[PDB]
C-alpha cells in the first residue's frame, strides 16, 4: 500500500547545500502528507519538515529558512532542499508519510547526511 | 504512558479551516493539536470551526490554553484529567514537543475490557 | 509500562531460605525475582519455601520458568497475564535484566479508582 | 532518615585498582542492603555490586571477580574494591541502599571513575 524510498545524501562541507528526495509507491498512497525526520548519533528522532497535499508546510525552528520542502503530487515525490548546512545537521534522515503537520504513519529506511569540515 | 498514539495528526497556525475539515473527513479526528514543527502552540476542535469561514487560518481560531500530559504520567492520570476537564483528547508533550496523544475514546474501551477481564482471575 | 515499581526486591540463587523469610518479614512481599546481578534467572514465592529447611539455598527451590513482561507492554497486558496465570507479581525485564515489577495488588486497586473515576465525566 | 555519601574515585590506569567508599547516615537506616550502580556516558544506569545485611553479595557478570564489595555494619559503610580496571568501566558510580539483591530505594550524588591510558 505505502512504501517510501529515500534518495541522495552524503558528505557536505559546512555551509554547503544538499537535496534529499523520496518517492512514495503503492496503491495505498493517496495524497498523504509527506515529511522528513532525522536522528542525530545520540539523540531521538526529530521532525525536520513536512508538507501536506494542500501544500501547507511545517518546519522545525532549527532548520527554518535554511531548509525548504516541496512535493510533486502527480509523481508522489517529496524533496528536501538543505542550505547553510551546519555540523549539528549531521543525522540519518528518514522520509515519512501520513496525515497532518507531523506525518509518522510510514517510514523509509533512512539516508545518512554528514556535515563536517574536510579536505576539498 | 500506556494507550498513547505516537502517530498524532496535527495542524499548523497557518493552515485554513478548509484544510482542517478535510483532515476531519480523512482521519475522523474531532480535534487536533496545533504545532510549529513539533512544538505545541495550541489546540483546535470541531466546535471551534463551527460557522467559521473556510479561508480563516487556524492561529486565529485555536485555543492557546492547551492541557497536556507528560509521557512519565500514566494513562489513568490522563483519563482523570480528560474526565475532569471534559475533553476527548490529550496531547502528550516532552520538552514542549508533541510526542503522542491519548484519546478518551481509547480509555473508555480500555475500561470495558478491564471489566471483561478480572472475571477469569477468580 | 504504567503502574511499574522500579524498586524491585530481588534475591540471588545463593541466598538462603532464612534470608528470604527475613525479606518477607521486612518488605511484606510474598515473592521475589531471582537474579544474577540484574539478569533474571528465576522466581521464588512463599509457597516454595513451605516446609523447606532454612539453610537451603534459593537456587534449589526457585522456579526457572519465569513469566515476564517488557516495559513496552501496557499495565493492562500485565493484568491480563497475571489473571490468566494466577500469579500476583510480574517482573518487567529488558535485555534479560529486571527493570521493574508489576503487582496484581496495585492493578486491583487501579481498577477500583477507575470505577470511582468516570462518574465525574458524565 | 537515609542519606548516602560517596567517597573516592578518579582517574586510574587500565589494569589499576581503586576503592570506592560510601557512608549511610540518618535514623531511618536499619541494616539496609547497600550496593553500587554506574552509568556510562551514553548508557543507562546499571548494577555493579550489592550486599545485604546478611553479607550475601550480588555482582554483575561484567565486573564479577574483578570487583569485590564489603560492608561495615556497625559503621553503616559499604566499600567497592575495583581491580583490573578496563576503559569500559569508566562511568559515574552511585551508592545505593534498600532491600534485596538490587537495592534502589535511596541514592547518592555519584562519583566519577575514569579508566584510560595516560601519562604516568
Amino acid at each position: 500500500q505505502v512504501q517510501l524510498q529515500e534518495s541522495g545524501g552524503g558528505l557536505v562541507q559546512p555551509g554547503g547545500s544538499l537535496r534529499l528526495s523520496c518517492a512514495a509507491s503503492g496503491s495505498g498512497f493517496n495524497n498523504n502528507a509527506m515529511g522528513w525526520y532525522r536522528q542525530a548519533p545520540g539523540k531521538q528522532r526529530e521532525l525536520v519538515a513536512a508538507i501536506t497535499s494542500f501544500g501547507s508546510t511545517n518546519y522545525a525552528d532549527s532548520v527554518k529558512g535554511r531548509f525548504t520542502i516541496s512535493r510533486d503530487n502527480a509523481k508522489n515525490t517529496v524533496y528536501l532542499q538543505m542550505n547553510s548546512l551546519k555540523p549539528e545537521d549531521t543525522a540519518v534522515y528518514y522520509c515519512t508519510a501520513g496525515w497532518g503537520a507531523t506525518p509518522r504513519s510510514y517510514w523509509g529506511q533512512g539516508t545518512q547526511v554528514t556535515v563536517s569540515s574536510h579536505h576539498h | 504512558m500506556d494507550v498513547m498514539n505516537t502517530e498524532v495528526v496535527t495542524v499548523t497556525p497557518e493552515m485554513t479551516v478548509s484544510e482542517v475539515i478535510d483532515l476531519i473527513l480523512k482521519t475522523k479526528h474531532l480535534g487536533f493539536p496545533v504545532v510549529e514543527g513539533e512544538r505545541l502552540v495550541g489546540i483546535i476542535t470541531l466546535h471551534d470551526i463551527i460557522g467559521v469561514e473556510p479561508e480563516e487560518r487556524v492561529g486565529n481560531i485555536m485555543s492557546r490554553e492547551v492541557v497536556a500530559v507528560s509521557p512519565n504520567q500514566s494513562a489513568f492520570e490522563a483519563f482523570k484529567i480528560m474526565s475532569e476537564m471534559g475533553i476527548g483528547r490529550l496531547p502528550v508533550v516532552e520538552h514542549g514537543r508533541v510526542v503522542g496523544i491519548v484519546s478518551r475514546s481509547d480509555l473508555m474501551r480500555i475500561k470495558e475490557i478491564l471489566e471483561a477481564l478480572e472475571v477469569m482471575g477468580w
